[PDB]
């Protein structure tokens, strides 16, 4: 009854998709040694 | 559920412990379960501290705060504060940790399973906050418990091994206290001592005979006032002075705790008697005095006449006079000339630091102590980089005195805020306007204008 | 830049035989230097006597020379003043004064070599920073 | 009802995040500014422009990461990705500090989009546009600090780098080089910020402590209804309290709330003007009459002459690493120091 | 009614133009003493050997200073934390040389300002208000205790307290950063978020209310005349303001409860400034800001500088230059 | 003249405080 | 109230979490691999811990020419081999 893709959906995913990508990247960085 | 939502209780979820003000059974359980949290932490921290503990490192290098509290009691330490046995730290941790499962049980029991109110079940364990005689009775019960606790410290010091004594002659050692200071001109004399520099109020207590005899006096005073409050009701001058409600009594304890936390902050910062520097590290004043001692010793070994060496300002580079004329260490550490410690007091004559003693009688143990204390000054970063803010990463050190003083400043400040919050609220609640101004009888509207 | 063998190759004696430390040896030496020595010797200086640092050229002019592994190991056993004239174990941490300097008690010869290697490798890494003080921070 | 009016219909639909015509400018420019900052602080170095590590990938934490400014040899170059410095190479563009100008320009046009959004929504809902007017103060601060300040200087290098410690360095640079605390425009900014924080605290506490009892709960938030015509707190009681505590008190709620606009907005605008002067090195650095007296009287000392000695320390100790394009070799004997330290 | 009852009725009287009260019987003489001694010492005090090194700093207007450079100078480092009233000095000339006025002013002021806080509770009690305005004032009061009393206690000397002057304030700040790296301390950062946030929310609440004022006036008059003192209706449309601000961001980021809004206006600056006060008060015991000097190291061991190392270079320059004659030994330990 | 100037302005501010508190336009409930 | 589905209804539904217990760990693992494979260094030009300096270099490779800056970095990178 509600739609699924709105402007709000886009606004959420433009933030959340890169955020989860960056958090995975920053987590991997904690294991680098010099 | 009785009183477990905002409609029935009047309090939102974020003020939800205020729903327990008039539910003495659940309120008892909150306190017993919280007592179990304190005892849990005391046990769990000690076992953590012991599991991380290196006996060949000093305690102050190892981020320990509870092991030094046990060591000062005389347990597990030998001459100079070296650890002769780690088993007393293990006992103190284990016994607290086991006992918190006991306090946790009765806390959880009274808070979820027992009766919500104790008044029907028992007149002795029930109370009205407004019953002033019941309030002084429980106050008397807890005063007796605290006075016996103060005599437990006396019993440790006199009859059960002693206490660590940093001023014990020939170096610090656990010492049985045989003649505690019972003279009330000395004991209550600290209460009238100014809090300012050179005096320092009760923080200046510099010998275990004063510490033990004070706890004799405190233990007997708390037992006397305990028995006094069980056998009396508040006089009329006190009834017309105070607010008689649970939130009000909370606020009085909040102001009392805030005052005590500020006192303990100054105790750990300045006092090297009940917080020995072998366990807690040098004080702030101690390390600055120890740097001046280090560079006097080194330069006098090079051939300098340290009594006659002029600094850049014309004050003595090593030695100068205090404003009352005592011979003191020069440089910025002129502010710390009230410092007294066992490594320094041998050099001090009747008029201050003795130049003949300084030339001849500085032992190698004093030189080792001065260099160790200068390099373990209570300065460091929040990530525990030792030394000044400009120091590079290498040394992992923040002194326990800094951790204990800063934590207890924060706690004492917020407890003062809590005192103000609850004392203002208890007054407004007793006078009846804590929920706001009645529109149909607004007080300012019947006052004359200011102009 | 990497911590190569050439960086990790320091003099062992006064004659001129070298020892190439392992990265495990250098990293263990840095840990033990921080544990036992950096409270006075952080960054290669000396907090309680700034006249004498831990620079390689300074240890070379010490008597006996301390600019090799065995010279530093002997100093950690029996430390002297800069001319070698006095024995300063009663005020300086060493194996022979581990009863008054208790962090020196459980130091092995492998530990003393590792600390000595850290003292020699570190100025090859840091340059004038090692032994320079706040000017080079 | 042509295509424009149909497009205007869709842009102004009541949705979860309002778009509007301003959203065409605001949303991509703000997202690239934010996304550019998060990208640079996670992955991009400052090794070639400053000689600094500045990303999480290099080992920095949240306090030490920054999108750093370009090298001083870039000048005031726009550092477009297709411009003559990067020549289209994204990797080289990142290494040249092209992300800094990316963030500063998208951030600038994003802020323009935000004030347009404030104007657009205020016009559509029918309210007065004072929120857009108050937002001119953060716009004046961003424009003066991140644009006008480096444009007056040698290059974008001396603008703030987008990062926590990088901003702290900028504060310390302005002390040591500009003596920015001595500047009356900064002082007016400090009074506006601390006055606005005072006004925020004092107004919120006064309302919350002069509330009318409009319900039976001890938690008093429920006793407000969003559609009530009546005041929720007593202006008369608030006025009498402050008149007796402090001597003066507000008696006009409209003037009170205007003054809450005015104070931090005027303060930030005043601080922007002082930075515009510092773009040209037009500092309030010295007091000439104190310098004449101190130079001839070596016993004359104030806190002002003490602060200048600190300023001289800051410059000589920080300049070789803070300005590595100058190739400053200050030998240790030239360094100003006090005794012992 | 006897004289004491008549006196107590006057002291706590709600009809006095300025409320006296019991906190006021302490607040009034102490603040008057602190103010009078401040104005005199700011105008006319002789120079003060603040650092205990026989190097007196001129603070007063008559001795060279202007409004910006003038200060009442903190008491001598030779005094330390010693209580130095006038009667401890052998003469007024000695008291003035050693920075006597500073101790008199700050002790009277902190006593009086504490009683100002109690007076704020007291009047709210007399007026039937809720009592927590004084909790909001505890934020600046704690800050004043932090810089005038708590920081001297930890450092061992009132010579280290904040001077009573504009340039002396800046001297206190720069030296504090040199020794404590306060910018890198999270309690000062929370403090900054408090005052920046407080200024933001002040401008936000001011603009939103001004934006939603109900039309009651013509074009040729100030809109403030649309509000009458003591009127019962609210003077702005909170539903329109929520409708604006809930569309500027999104609906659930905007307050529709004015009580929740005004509590947030109280709570944000106060908690932040509380944290700023605890910043100073715990840096008083030398628990300093974050030290990341030489934290980033390459594969060989080369220090890779960060912005934190650049901060350190500035801190070193402040450190080596401050109190340039006062240090004889290589560590500044207090 | 500088010291006179600064004290003069200060004294005028303190005088202004007096008139702003004791001779304010009286807030009137209407 | 603007027509979209409430966030409490979405994140509590099973169909959201069937989709997102794959998408959320996949994006996290993709970010992890962007670092762990070393691609982030190549895309952004950020030095690895062994590529800030040449082996006996103490000097920082600072860009000094505006229009030859791309060539200077490349030269600085060829100096690392
Ligand atoms: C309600 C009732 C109170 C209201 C009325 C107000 C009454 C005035 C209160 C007095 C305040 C005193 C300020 C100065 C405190 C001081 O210099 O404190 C330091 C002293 C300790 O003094 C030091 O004590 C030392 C004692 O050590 C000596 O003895 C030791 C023995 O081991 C060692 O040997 C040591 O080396 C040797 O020097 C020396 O004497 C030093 O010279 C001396 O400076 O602490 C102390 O006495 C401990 C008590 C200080 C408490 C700190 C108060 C902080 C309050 C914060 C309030 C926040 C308000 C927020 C408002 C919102
Ligand atoms: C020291 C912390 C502490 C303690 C001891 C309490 C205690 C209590 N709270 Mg309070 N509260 C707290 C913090 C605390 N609170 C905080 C931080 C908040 C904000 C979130 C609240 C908000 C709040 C509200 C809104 C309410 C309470 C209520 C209560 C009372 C009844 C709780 C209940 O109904 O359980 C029901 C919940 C359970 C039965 C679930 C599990 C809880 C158990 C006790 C967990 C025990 C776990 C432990 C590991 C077991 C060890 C056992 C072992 C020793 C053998 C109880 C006395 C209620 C009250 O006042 O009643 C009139 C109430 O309405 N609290
Ligand atoms: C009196 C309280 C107190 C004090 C002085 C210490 C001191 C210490 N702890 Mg201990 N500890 C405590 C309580 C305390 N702790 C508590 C409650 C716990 C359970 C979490 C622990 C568990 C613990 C562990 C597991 C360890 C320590 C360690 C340490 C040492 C290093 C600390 C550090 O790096 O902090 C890091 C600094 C922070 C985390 C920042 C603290 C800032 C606080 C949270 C601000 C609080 C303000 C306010 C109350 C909160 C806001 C409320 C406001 C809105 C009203 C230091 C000796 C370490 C150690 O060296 O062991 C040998 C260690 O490993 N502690
Ligand atoms: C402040 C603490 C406190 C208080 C005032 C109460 C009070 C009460 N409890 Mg609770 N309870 C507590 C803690 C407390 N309890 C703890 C820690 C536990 C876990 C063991 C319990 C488990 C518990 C259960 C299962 C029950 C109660 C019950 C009761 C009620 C009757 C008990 C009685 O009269 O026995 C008479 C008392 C004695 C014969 C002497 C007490 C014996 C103890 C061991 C002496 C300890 C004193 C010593 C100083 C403490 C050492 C540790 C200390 C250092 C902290 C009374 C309301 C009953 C109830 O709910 O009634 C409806 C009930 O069924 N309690
Ligand atoms: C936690 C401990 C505690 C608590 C909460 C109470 C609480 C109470 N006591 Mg009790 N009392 C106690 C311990 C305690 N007492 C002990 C241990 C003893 C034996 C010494 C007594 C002996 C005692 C007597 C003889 C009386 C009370 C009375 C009272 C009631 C009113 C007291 C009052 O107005 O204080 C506030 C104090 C004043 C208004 C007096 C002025 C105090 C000055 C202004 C403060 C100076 C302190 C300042 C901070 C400086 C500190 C350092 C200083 C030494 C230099 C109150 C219920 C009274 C009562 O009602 O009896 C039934 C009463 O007559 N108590
Ligand atoms: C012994 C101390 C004590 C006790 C028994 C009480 C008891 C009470 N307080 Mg009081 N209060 C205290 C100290 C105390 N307070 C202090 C020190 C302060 C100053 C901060 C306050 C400020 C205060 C306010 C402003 C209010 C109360 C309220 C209340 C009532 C409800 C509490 C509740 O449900 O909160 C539930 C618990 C929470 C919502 C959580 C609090 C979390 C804090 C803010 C942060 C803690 C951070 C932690 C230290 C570190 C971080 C760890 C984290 C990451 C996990 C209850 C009667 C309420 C009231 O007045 O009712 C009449 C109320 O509005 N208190
Ligand atoms: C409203 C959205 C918006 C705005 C205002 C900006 C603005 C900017 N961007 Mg950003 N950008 C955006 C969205 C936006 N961008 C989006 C969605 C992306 C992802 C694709 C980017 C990705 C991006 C990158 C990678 C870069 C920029 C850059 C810039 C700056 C320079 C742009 C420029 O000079 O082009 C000029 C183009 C115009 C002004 C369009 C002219 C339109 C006219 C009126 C019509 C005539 C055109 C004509 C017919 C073309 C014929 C060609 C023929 C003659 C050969 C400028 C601040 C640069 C930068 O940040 O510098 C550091 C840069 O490197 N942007
Ligand atoms: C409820 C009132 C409380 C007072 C609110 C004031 C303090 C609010 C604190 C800040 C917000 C905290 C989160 C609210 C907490 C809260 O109250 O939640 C309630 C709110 C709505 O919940 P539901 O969606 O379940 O409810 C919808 C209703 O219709 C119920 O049927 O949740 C959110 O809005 C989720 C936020 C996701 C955010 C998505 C954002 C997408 C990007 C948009 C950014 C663009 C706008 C920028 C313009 C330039
Ligand atoms: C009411 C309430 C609450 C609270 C709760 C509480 C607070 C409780 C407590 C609890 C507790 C307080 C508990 C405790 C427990 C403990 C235990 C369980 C213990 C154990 C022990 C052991 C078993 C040990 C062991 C060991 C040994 C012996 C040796 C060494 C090793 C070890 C350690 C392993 C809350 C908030 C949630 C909310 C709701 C209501
Ligand atoms: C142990 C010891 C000791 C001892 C000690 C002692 C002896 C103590 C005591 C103490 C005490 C003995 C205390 C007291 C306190 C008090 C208080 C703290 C009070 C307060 C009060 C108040 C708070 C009140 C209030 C009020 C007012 C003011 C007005 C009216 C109303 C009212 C009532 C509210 C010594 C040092 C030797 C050494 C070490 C150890
Ligand atoms: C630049 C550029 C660009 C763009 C890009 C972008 C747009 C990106 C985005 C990105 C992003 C968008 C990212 C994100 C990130 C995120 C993150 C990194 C997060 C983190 C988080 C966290 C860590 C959290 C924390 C916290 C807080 C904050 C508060 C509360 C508490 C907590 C703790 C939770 C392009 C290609 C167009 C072009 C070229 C250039
Ligand atoms: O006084 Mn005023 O500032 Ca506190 O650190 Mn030590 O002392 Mn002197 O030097 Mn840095
Ligand atoms: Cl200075
Ligand atoms: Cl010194
Ligand atoms: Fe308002």
């Amino acid at each position: 009854s509600y739609p699924i893709f709105t402007v709000r959906w886009v606004a959420v995913h433009t933030l959340a998709v890169p955020t989860i990508f960056f958090l995975g990247a920053i987590a991997a960085m904690q294991f680098i040694q010099r | 559920a009785t009183n477990r939502d905002q409609e029935s209780s009047g309090f939102a979820w974020w003020a939800g412990n205020a729903r327990l003000i008039n539910l003495s059974g659940k309120l008892l359980g909150a306190h017993v379960a919280h007592a179990g949290l304190i005892v849990f932490w005391a046990g769990a921290m000690t076992l953590f501290e012991l599991a991380h503990f290196i006996p060949e490192k000093p305690m102050y290098e190892q981020g320990l705060i509870l092991i030094p509290h046990i060591a000062t009691l005389g347990w597990g330490v030998g001459p100079g504060g070296e650890v002769v046995d780690t088993f007393p730290f293990f006992v103190v941790g284990v016994v607290h940790l086991i006992s918190s499962a006991v306090l946790g049980f009765g806390g959880v029991y009274h808070a979820i399973r027992g009766p919500e109110t104790l008044e029907e079940y028992s007149s002795f364990f029930g109370y009205d906050w407004k019953d002033k005689n019941k309030m002084t009775t429980i106050l008397g019960f807890h005063l007796i418990v605290l006075g016996i606790g103060a005599l437990l410290l006396v019993a440790k010091a006199m009859f059960f091994g002693g206490l660590y004594d940093t001023w014990a002659p020939g170096g610090g050692d656990v010492r049985v206290i045989t003649n505690p200071t019972l003279d009330p001109r000395v004991i209550f004399g600290y209460l009238l001592k100014s809090p300012f520099g050179g005096e320092g109020w009760i923080v200046s207590v510099n010998n275990l005979e004063d510490v033990v005899g004070g706890h004799i006096w405190i233990g007997l005073i708390c037992i006397a006032g305990g028995i006094w409050h069980i056998l009396t009701t508040p006089f009329g001058w006190a009834r017309r002075a105070f607010i008689w409600s649970g939130e009000a009594y909370l606020s009085y304890s909040l102001g009392a705790l805030s005052m005590m936390g500020f006192i303990a902050t100054c105790f750990v910062w300045f006092n090297n008697t009940v917080y020995p520097s072998e366990f807690y590290g040098p004080t702030g004043p101690e390390a600055s005095q120890a740097q001046a001692m280090t560079f006097l010793i080194r330069d006098q070994k090079l051939g300098a006449n340290v009594g006659s060496a002029q600094g850049p300002t014309g004050l003595g580079k090593y030695l100068m006079r205090s404003p009352t004329g005592e011979i003191i260490f020069g440089g910025e550490t002129m502010r710390f000339w009230d410092f007294r410690g066992p490594w320094l007091e041998p050099l001090r004559g009747p008029n201050g630091l003795d130049l003949n003693k300084i030339k001849n009688d500085i032992q190698p143990w004093q030189e080792r102590r001065a260099a160790e204390y200068m390099t373990h000054a209570p300065l460091g970063s929040l990530n525990s980089v030792g030394g000044v803010a400009t120091e590079i990463n290498s040394v992992n050190f923040v002194s326990p005195r800094s951790w204990l003083a800063t934590s207890h400043f924060v706690l004492a400040f917020f407890f003062l805020v809590g005192h103000l919050w609850h004392a203002g609220r208890a007054r407004a609640a007793a006078a009846g306007f804590e929920k706001g101004i009645d529109r149909e009888s607004e007080p300012v509207l019947s006052m004359p204008s200011l102009d | 830049a990497e911590l190569t063998p050439e960086v990790l190759t320091v003099p062992l004696n006064s004659e001129g035989k070298t020892i190439t430390l392992t990265e495990k040896q250098y990293l263990e030496g840095k840990r033990l230097f921080q544990y036992a020595c950096a409270s006075c010797h952080v960054g290669g200086i000396t907090k309680t006597n700034p006249s004498l640092d831990l620079r390689t050229e300074t240890l070379a002019l010490a008597t006996p020379p301390r600019d090799n592994i065995e010279g530093l190991v002997d100093y950690m056993k029996n430390p002297t003043t800069y001319d070698g004239e006095q024995e300063i174990a009663e005020v300086h941490p060493s194996l022979r004064s581990a009863d008054i300097f208790p962090k020196m008690r459980n130091l092995t010869e492998k530990d003393l070599v590792a600390i000595a290697g850290h003292i020699l490798v570190e100025p090859k890494i840091l340059g004038d920073k090692w032994g320079g003080g706040k000017v080079y921070y | 009802r042509g295509w424009f009016d149909i497009l205007d219909d869709w842009l102004k639909r009541d949705r979860f995040v309002f778009v509007g015509w301003s959203g065409i400018l605001l949303f991509p420019c703000a997202y690239l500014a934010l996304g550019g900052w998060l990208t640079g602080t996670t992955f991009v170095t400052s090794w070639y422009t400053h000689g600094l590590a500045s990303s999480y990938l290099e080992g920095c934490n949240f306090l030490t990461v920054a999108v750093s400014t370009p090298a001083n040899s870039m000048g005031h170059s726009l550092l477009l990705l297709w411009g003559p410095e990067a020549q289209g190479d994204f990797t080289r563009w990142c290494q040249l500090g092209g992300l800094w100008t990316f963030i500063a320009l998208h951030g600038a046009f994003g802020l323009i989009g935000f004030m347009l959004r404030q104007f657009e929504i205020a016009r559509l809902v029918g309210v007065r546009p004072y929120n857009a007017i108050a937002f001119s103060a953060p716009i004046a601060v961003f424009v003066s600090v991140f644009l006008i300040y480096p444009l007056g200087q040698s290059s974008w290098f001396f603008a703030p780098s987008f990062g926590v410690a990088a901003i702290f360095r900028f504060l310390l640079f302005f002390q040591g080089f500009h003596n920015w605390t001595l500047n009356p425009f900064h002082m007016m900014g400090v009074a506006g910020v601390l006055g606005g924080a005072l006004l925020c605290a004092i107004h919120g506490a006064t309302v919350e402590n002069t509330l009318f009892q409009d319900g039976e709960g001890a938690s008093t938030f429920r006793a407000f209804n969003p559609t009530q015509a009546e005041e929720t707190y007593s202006m008369v009681t608030a006025n009498r309290f402050w008149s007796q505590i402090f001597g003066i008190a507000f008696s006009n709620k409209r003037w009170l709330h205007f003054f809450m606009l005015f104070v931090p907005v005027t303060g930030l605008w005043m601080s922007a003007i002082g930075v515009v002067g510092l773009a040209l090195n037009l500092r309030s650095y010295d007091f000439i009459s104190q310098e004449i007296r101190a130079a001839e009287d070596p016993e004359f000392e104030t806190f002002y002459t003490k602060n200048l000695l600190l300023n001289e320390g800051i410059r000589a100790w920080m300049a070789p690493q803070d300005q590595p394009h100058e190739n400053f070799v200050f030998p240790e004997e030239v360094l100003p120091r006090g005794n012992a330290l | 009614a006897n004289l004491w009852e008549r006196f107590c009725n006057w002291v706590t009287s709600t009809d006095n133009r300025l409320y006296v009260g019991w906190f006021g019987v302490i607040m009034i003489p102490t603040l008057l003493a602190a103010t009078i001694c401040f104005v005199i010492a700011f105008i006319a005090a002789p120079p003060v050997d603040i650092d205990g090194i026989r190097e007196p700093v001129s603070g007063s207007l008559l001795y060279g200073n202007n409004i910006i450079t003038g200060a009442v100078v903190p008491s001598s480092n030779a005094i330390g934390l010693h209580f130095y009233p006038i009667w401890e000095a052998a003469s007024l000339d000695e008291w003035l040389y050693n920075g006597g006025p500073y101790q008199l002013i700050i002790f009277h002021f902190l006593l009086g300002a504490s009683c100002y806080m109690g007076r704020q509770w007291e009047l709210s009690y007399r007026l039937g208000m809720r009592p927590w305005i004084c909790v909001a004032y505890s934020a600046p009061l704690a800050s004043a205790f932090a810089v005038f009393l708590i920081y001297p206690i930890g450092q061992g000397s009132f010579s280290d307290g904040m001077p009573l002057g504009i340039s002396g304030t800046f001297n206190f700040m720069i030296v504090f950063q040199a020794e404590h790296n306060i910018l890198m301390h999270p309690f000062h950062q929370l403090g900054v978020a408090g005052v920046f946030g407080g200024a933001l929310f002040c401008a936000m609440h001011g603009s939103l209310v001004t934006s939603s004022l109900i039309r009651e006036t013509t074009e040729t008059e100030s809109a403030n005349y649309g509000y009458k003192f003591g009127q019962e209706e609210e003077t702005y449309n909170i539903v329109a303001a929520h409708g604006y601000f809930g569309r500027l961001i999104f609906q659930y980021a905007s307050f529709n409860n004015s009580r929740s809004l005004h509590f947030f206006l109280a709570a944000w600056p106060v908690v932040g400034v509380w944290f700023a006060a605890l910043g100073i008060s715990t840096m008083a015991f030398n628990l300093n800001g974050f030290n990341f000097n030489h934290s980033v190291i390459d594969a060989k061991g080369n220090v890779i500088n960060t912005w934190a190392d650049i901060i350190n270079r500035a801190n070193l320059g402040m450190e080596v230059m401050h109190e340039r004659n006062a240090h004889n030994f290589p560590l500044d330990l207090a | 003249m500088e010291t006179i100037t600064y004290v003069f302005i200060f004294a005028c501010i303190i005088a202004l405080f007096f008139f702003a508190i004791f001779f304010r336009e009286p807030p009137r409930i209407t | 109230t603007t027509g979209e589905r409430p966030f409490s209804d979405i994140i509590t539904s099973v169909r959201y979490w069937v989709i997102h217990s794959i998408t959320i760990p996949a994006l996290f693992i993709a970010g992890w691999l962007f670092v762990s494979t070393g691609l982030a260094y190549d895309v952004f030009g950020t030095p690895r811990p062994d590529s800030y300096y040449a082996q006996e270099q103490r000097s920082i490779p600072l860009v000094t020419d505006r229009f030859e800056a791309k060539q200077q970095v490349e030269t600085f990178l060829e100096q690392l081999k």
